[PDB]
RNA sequence: UACCUGGUUGAUCCUGCCAGUAGCAUAUGCUUGUCUCAAAGAUUAAGCCAUGCAUGUCUAAGUACGCACGGCCGGUACAGUGAAACUGCGAAUGGCUCAUUAAAUCAGUUAUGGUUCCUUUGGUCGCUCGCCACUUGGAUAACUGUGGUAAUUCUAGAGCUAAUACAUGCCGACGGGCGCUGACCCCCUUCGCGGGGGGGAUGCGUGCAUUUAUCAGUGGUGACUCUAGAUAACCUCGGGCCGAUCGCACGCCCCCCGUGGCGGCGACGACCCAUUCGAACGUCUGCCCUAUCAACUUUCGAUGGUAGUCGCCGUGCCUACCAUGGUGACCACGGGUGACGGGGAAUCAGGGUUCGAUUCCGGAGAGGGAGCCUGAGAAACGGCUACCACAUCCAAGGAAGGCAG
RNA sequence: UUGGAAUGAGUCCACUUUAAAUCCUUUAACGAGGAUCCAUUGGAGGGCAAGUCUGGUGCCAGCAGCCGCGGUAAUUCCAGC
RNA sequence: AAAAAAUUAGAGUGUUCAAAGCAGGCCCGAGCCGCCUGGAUACCGCAGCUAGGAAUAAUGGAAUAGGACCGCGGUUCUAUU
RNA sequence: ACCGCCCGUCGCUACUACCGAUUGGAUGGUUUAGUGAGGCCCUCGGAUCGGCCCCGCCGGGGUGCCCUGGCGGAGCGCUGA
């Protein structure tokens, strides 16, 4: 009766225990360094890491002669290498289990803009990205959680229409210049 | 409520009317409906009564018999035109069709004639010819296929019989020992 | 219900048609024709979804109403005509002459054949009986009753028929060693050579097929369609010659194609 | 209306079954023909699929077969004499399948003297008519007469069939379904089957 | 991520539950700037409904004499267009809802060698021996006019005219064959010759389908009482088939040039077969709670046998006669269910618990029952008839109804 | 204490979208300092993250899923911070 | 062997990211008939069907021999030759 | 912490369940018996609508030796719906 798809899922899993001091402190520390609006953001990456590490676990359970172990085992490693969390010399499933939370969210776009030197603070990173100042290859990306891949790390730079760059000035200074033109005469 | 022939009552009965019955036209195929109809016996409790003059007397009622209105349509079927003008079989029908003048204001006075149906025409002769022609191919088709299959059946049995006779000849000889 | 159904839901449609989900609620209900609803490809699917000749359903009928698409040499103008396996689709306006042959994974591929090959097709023998006044009759996988067949032809054999005369030219017996293509089940779309045919009385007889590369599989006798004599096929093989491959070999071929190109 | 459904019956265990749907059109039954003996009256029944069934309300004639001679001719049905189902079915002269009836013996006797040239159904008096004499005893030429002389070798029929022909009444069994096909066809009783039904009819009389 | 914490005591270790904790999905409270996707009168009332709408449909190709338009024309049967209306088909799908329903529905699985099937697609359609055919018969709408009624998608009388409506009915093929019957004729034997062997006048019959019986064994199956063949017939008047149909290109022959013959491409139609879409009934195995349900079914079919009837067929489906069975603690029978069944959803160590009205499939119902018409297909409800409940209009005579679209 | 940079929510040409529209995407204009363009909902004894701060009430009013708090200096009520 | 799709797991694919979708990608020069693809895969309990295994568990074969096996003598019947 | 703890009747208040004359009452389901709408089937029935037939007459040949175009009859019979 409708040509619609209802397929959807949650990208995060809430904590089993609501008020555990050590978990609260570690989540705050992470939000603080990688500049994240909320604790949901620490749980999204944690959920993705948990699914990936869980996926690696049954593969390690299967013997090396398993065809199923090889195919998605190789595919899983390739995806991790592509996004830049795993070194290309690290082709062992045993090495996925050593991944930590900060590894996955180190590849976030907002961290790269600050690191590459585009922004002078991790909180300045999100402002630049959300204000449409960063292109990846040729496309402006306004999502701070945009996962940069190795293929595109080298190409992050200012957008063409960004006043910070080869861009006509932003509206606030445009209003001062006309004040300057009016003030002069 | 209209009167219905054959009811045989001075009053109003309800009947399950179907197609072909009077006083009822179905809205879809196979539909029946119960409707109230009045019997065929004439009484005082009638609003209007229909009368059909079968015999005309010597007098003349104004309006009824003063003037005669014509039939609005001429015959269409070829036999109907022939019957009207008592034509024989070996006659032409096209010229003996009724042609109705058209005399509306503004448009010039044109004439219209009906399309005669059921008439031998060059097309009907051909269509009948094509029907006979298709009968030929089918008869020819049968003959050829039954002829061709006769050869193949004859050849296949020859191969089968020769092999059937060949091996029994082989078995008989080795059975001599 | 109170009678035959006239609609087909898009998700209930056969998955081999490769139809998507968000285009609409219904899929083209295969108008009745020689093949089965689940083992056919509607013309609108072939003309619109595969060849991209038309972008919408209304443009599909614009082609069909112009009397361009020919199936088995006959101009078919019904957009939901069930084309089916081993059928020739002729578009003389462009000289395409496609044939519908299952690919490896079990779908209908866009297999182009030469006009010389487009003059015939291969048909499995479904039923053999003598009708009317002793005249033999041969029924075919596409329900083409053919009168007066060669008496050597039996059930499960494959016959070659000319599209013009609609008459058998030559046939292939069903014996071990012939080349067959699976037309149903898990091994749908694979091409191989019969090696054995075990038979259960009052049960589906099982046949064993050996691939060109040595991949041995089995299926029911109903899904077996002989497509050649001994090793040689009688028809052009599809883009993949009925070789199943495995998800790993697909990745290797896919990766090799990408890196070789650049 | 009448239904031939299975869901109105008790289960094999004896438990009652609650219907999950009302009566369906395909489950319908129709009233019995109760075919009688009389002038041919047949009503056509439109059945499932648009086909036609011939309800024979009353039939007087029927195509019966003489199996031992392969002579099948249309003969009038005299009456019903026996019925295995109900003795009330014969009392009302009802024509159903596998009911024993009496049929006219003339068309079969006519074939018998036209084929074998022997008397059949004549007592000791043997009242003669020129028509039977012409077909029975006449000069037929040497080649054909011999062919008729060899028939006499195997022209003999059973005494039980002989008496039936003496009385002009032939016992026959209905083999068709008059209420379905509209035809009361059958075959003549001969041999062990015939003599079985005489015992039943004779036991009925007492 | 195979996990707990608080609470009985003066304190202790326990049992053990309460409480906490997390997901899920209904409701609600408060609050809410951007964007994408998106459930949504299931629960209670399968409760009731104002109004509007939800199913119609014409091609070159069934039927136009509506000037309603309109080319052509004093000259033509019908240019074309085209309403109305007849005919044809569809309206049995879709949509909705989950009330009923517990070996039922349904699921896997198997069967029809036990059936019915519009349509499509292929086959089949001179296979029959038998004074209009160069084409037959009545009608009847639409229309014209004359009406009735308080009132309806109400209808009546009168007049007119079509067919692929509704009927009726050849010709041809067509020379015959074959079956039987057989006047008769010849021949060979000629103990006398019976006999033995050939032609043959007349007469009857004859295809397919139907119904019965008999015979002998082309192709098929694991297995037919299959398929095909032959013989004797039959064949329903409420009537099997054997084209009185239509468009388009317009040719060809013509010796005995006739408005003589002959022909191409379509459509429409057709008994029957195969096929497709199915449907229907069966096989095996599987369902929740309950004994404060332990015996049940069998008058009035229960379980078998036989013969029928009916049906689309198999069958206690029904009837007659007969037997006395059949089911049960391996839970029958009975009751309950806030029970439609399944694919699936939530939760997740493993095992498992709970949910599944709901978009896909199957089923069921259309306020409640019941009975039907038409049709290939309905026990149909945006069909009908009756009753019951509810309800509308009325001039009180009547008329009309069905949102779980 | 400032300072001038940036931007999209917003308003709003066209353009695109689409059966026609819409939203989204783009664009021109405009549009941020209390950037008042002002984030809520629950809690702060323990379980359980967070005060034995201050005022009010005085086993009352209330709170409190549980244990418990309140009887005139309440870490728990009603409030401010 | 056969077991609907959707859903679930899972391969590929910058929906800009993402839930999603089944798309997309290369090559500008001629599209001369553009080419180059993908639209996988696994699980479907129980029952049924198929072919191996033969431990484990159940069951059976000779005890009034009514016994296995080998040939021998008869009394019969019936098709094909 | 024996000046502890604690049991039952009785009296007060509230709430829940039970027994209970009333042949109590209401609704749903199933069913015996009686009545039985309507459909369908059968046996009838025959309002009405046709045809043919027989004529009397101008009507033409059956090669009056009755092609018969028309009107009235009455066919006063048969036959169909
Ligand atoms: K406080
Ligand atoms: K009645
Ligand atoms: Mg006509
Ligand atoms: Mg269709
Ligand atoms: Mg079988
Ligand atoms: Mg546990
Ligand atoms: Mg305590
Ligand atoms: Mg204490
Ligand atoms: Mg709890
Ligand atoms: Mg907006
Ligand atoms: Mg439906
Ligand atoms: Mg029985
Ligand atoms: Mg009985
Ligand atoms: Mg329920
Ligand atoms: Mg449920
Ligand atoms: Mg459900
Ligand atoms: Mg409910
Ligand atoms: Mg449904
Ligand atoms: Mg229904
Ligand atoms: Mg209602
Ligand atoms: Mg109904
Ligand atoms: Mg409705
Ligand atoms: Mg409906
Ligand atoms: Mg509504
Ligand atoms: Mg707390
Ligand atoms: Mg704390
Ligand atoms: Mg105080
Ligand atoms: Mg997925
Ligand atoms: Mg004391």
């Amino acid at each position: 009766p409708v040509a619609r798809s209802w397929v959807c899922r949650k990208t995060y899993v809430t904590p089993r225990r609501p008020f555990e001091k050590s978990r609260l402190d570690q989540e705050l520390k992470l939000i603080g360094e990688y500049g994240l609006r909320n604790k949901r953001e620490v749980w999204r990456v944690k959920f993705t890491l948990a699914k990936i590490r869980k996926a690696a676990r049954e593969l390690l359970t299967l013997d090396e002669k398993d065809p199923r172990r090889l195919f998605e085992g190789n595919a899983l490693l390739r995806r991790l290498v592509r996004i830049g969390v795993l070194d290309e010399g690290k082709m062992k499933l045993d090495y996925i289990l050593g991944l930590k939370i900060e590894d996955f969210l180190e590849r976030r776009l907002q961290t790269q803009v600050f690191k590459l030197g585009l922004a002078k603070s991790i909180h300045h990173a999100r402002v630049l990205i959300r204000q449409r100042h960063i292109r990846v290859r040729k496309q402006v990306v306004n999502i701070p959680s945009f996962i940069v891949r190795l293929d595109s790390q080298k190409h992050i730079d200012f957008s063409l229409r960004s006043p910070y760059g080869g861009g006509r000035p932003g509206r606030v200074k445009r209003k001062n210049a006309k004040k300057g033109q009016g003030g002069a005469g | 409520f209209p009167m219905k022939q054959g009811v045989l009552t001075h009053g109003r009965v309800r009947l399950l009317l179907s197609k072909g019955h009077s006083c009822y036209r179905p809205r879809r195929t196979g539909e029946r409906k119960r409707k109230s109809v009045r019997g065929c016996i004439v009484d005082a409790n009638l609003s209007v009564l229909n009368l059909v003059i079968v015999k005309k007397g010597e007098k003349d009622i104004p309006g009824l018999t003063d003037t005669t209105v014509p039939r609005r349509l001429g015959p269409k079927r070829a036999s109907r035109i022939r019957k009207l003008f008592n034509l024989s079989k070996e006659d032409d029908v096209r010229q003996y069709v009724v042609r109705k003048p058209l005399n509306k204001e503004g448009k010039k006075p044109r004439t219209k004639a009906p399309k005669i149906q059921r008439l031998v025409t060059p097309r009907v002769l051909q269509h009948k010819r094509r029907r006979i022609a298709l009968k030929k191919q089918r008869t020819k088709k049968n003959k050829e296929e039954a002829a061709e299959y006769a050869k193949l059946l004859a050849k296949r049995m020859k191969e089968a019989k020769e092999k059937r006779q060949e091996q029994i000849a082989k078995r008989r000889r080795l059975s001599s020992l | 219900a109170r009678g035959p159904k006239k609609h087909l839901k898009r998700v209930a449609a056969p998955k081999h048609w490769m139809l998507d989900k968000l285009t609409g609620v219904f899929a083209p209900r295969p108008s009745t024709g020689p093949h089965k609803l689940r083992e056919c490809l509607p013309l609108i699917i072939f003309l619109r979804n595969r060849l991209k000749y038309a972008l919408t359903g209304d443009e599909v009928k614009k082609i069909c109403m112009q009397r361009f698409i020919k199936i088995d040499g006959k101009v078919r103008t019904d957009i939901t005509y069930p084309a089916g396996f081993m059928d020739v689709i002729s578009i003389d306006k462009t000289g395409e002459n496609f044939r519908l042959i299952y690919d490896t994974k079990g779908r209908f591929a866009v297999h182009r054949i030469t006009p010389e090959e487009a003059k015939y097709k291969l048909c499995k023998v479904r039923k053999i009986f003598v009708g009317t006044k002793g005249i033999p009759h041969l029924v075919t996988h596409d329900a083409r009753t053919i009168r007066y067949p060669d008496p050597l032809i039996k059930v499960n054999d494959t016959i070659q028929i000319d599209l013009e005369t609609g008459k058998i030219t030559d046939f292939i017996k069903f014996d071990t060693g012939n080349l067959c293509m699976v037309t149903g089940g898990a091994n749908l779309g694979r091409i191989g050579v019969i090696t054995n045919r075990e038979r259960h009385p009052g049960s589906f007889d099982v046949v064993h097929v050996k691939d060109a590369n040595g991949n041995s599989f089995a299926t029911r006798l109903s899904n077996i369609f002989v497509i050649g004599k001994g090793n040689k096929p009688w028809i052009s093989l599809p883009r993949g010659k009925g070789i199943r491959l495995t998800i790993a070999e697909e990745r290797d071929k896919r990766l090799a194609a990408k890196q070789s190109s650049g | 209306g009448i239904s031939r459904d299975n869901w109105h019956k008790r289960r094999k265990t004896g438990g009652k079954r609650k219907p999950y749907h009302k009566k369906r059109k395909y489950e319908l039954g129709r009233p019995a023909a109760n075919t009688k003996i009389g002038p041919r009256r047949i009503h056509t029944v439109r059945v499932r699929g648009g086909n036609k069934k011939y309800r024979a309300l009353r039939l007087d004639v029927g195509n019966f077969s003489w199996g031992s001679e392969c002579c099948t001719r249309k003969t009038r049905i005299i009456d019903v004499v026996y019925n295995a189902s109900n003795n009330e079915l014969v009392r009302t002269k009802t024509l159903v399948k596998n009911c024993i009836v009496l049929i006219d013996s003339t068309p079969y006797r006519q074939w018998y003297e036209s084929h074998y040239a022997l008397p059949l159904g004549r007592k000791k008096g043997a009242k003669l008519t020129p028509e039977e004499e012409e077909i029975l005893n006449k000069k037929r030429s040497k080649k054909i007469q011999k062919k008729y002389d060899e028939r006499k070798k195997n022209a003999k029929i059973s005494s039980l069939l002989e008496e039936q022909f003496q009385q002009g009444k032939l016992l026959a069994c209905i083999a068709s379904r008059p209420g379905q096909c509209g035809r009361a066809d059958g075959y003549v009783l001969e041999g062990k089957e015939l003599e079985f039904y005489l015992r039943k009819i004779k036991a009925r009389k007492g």
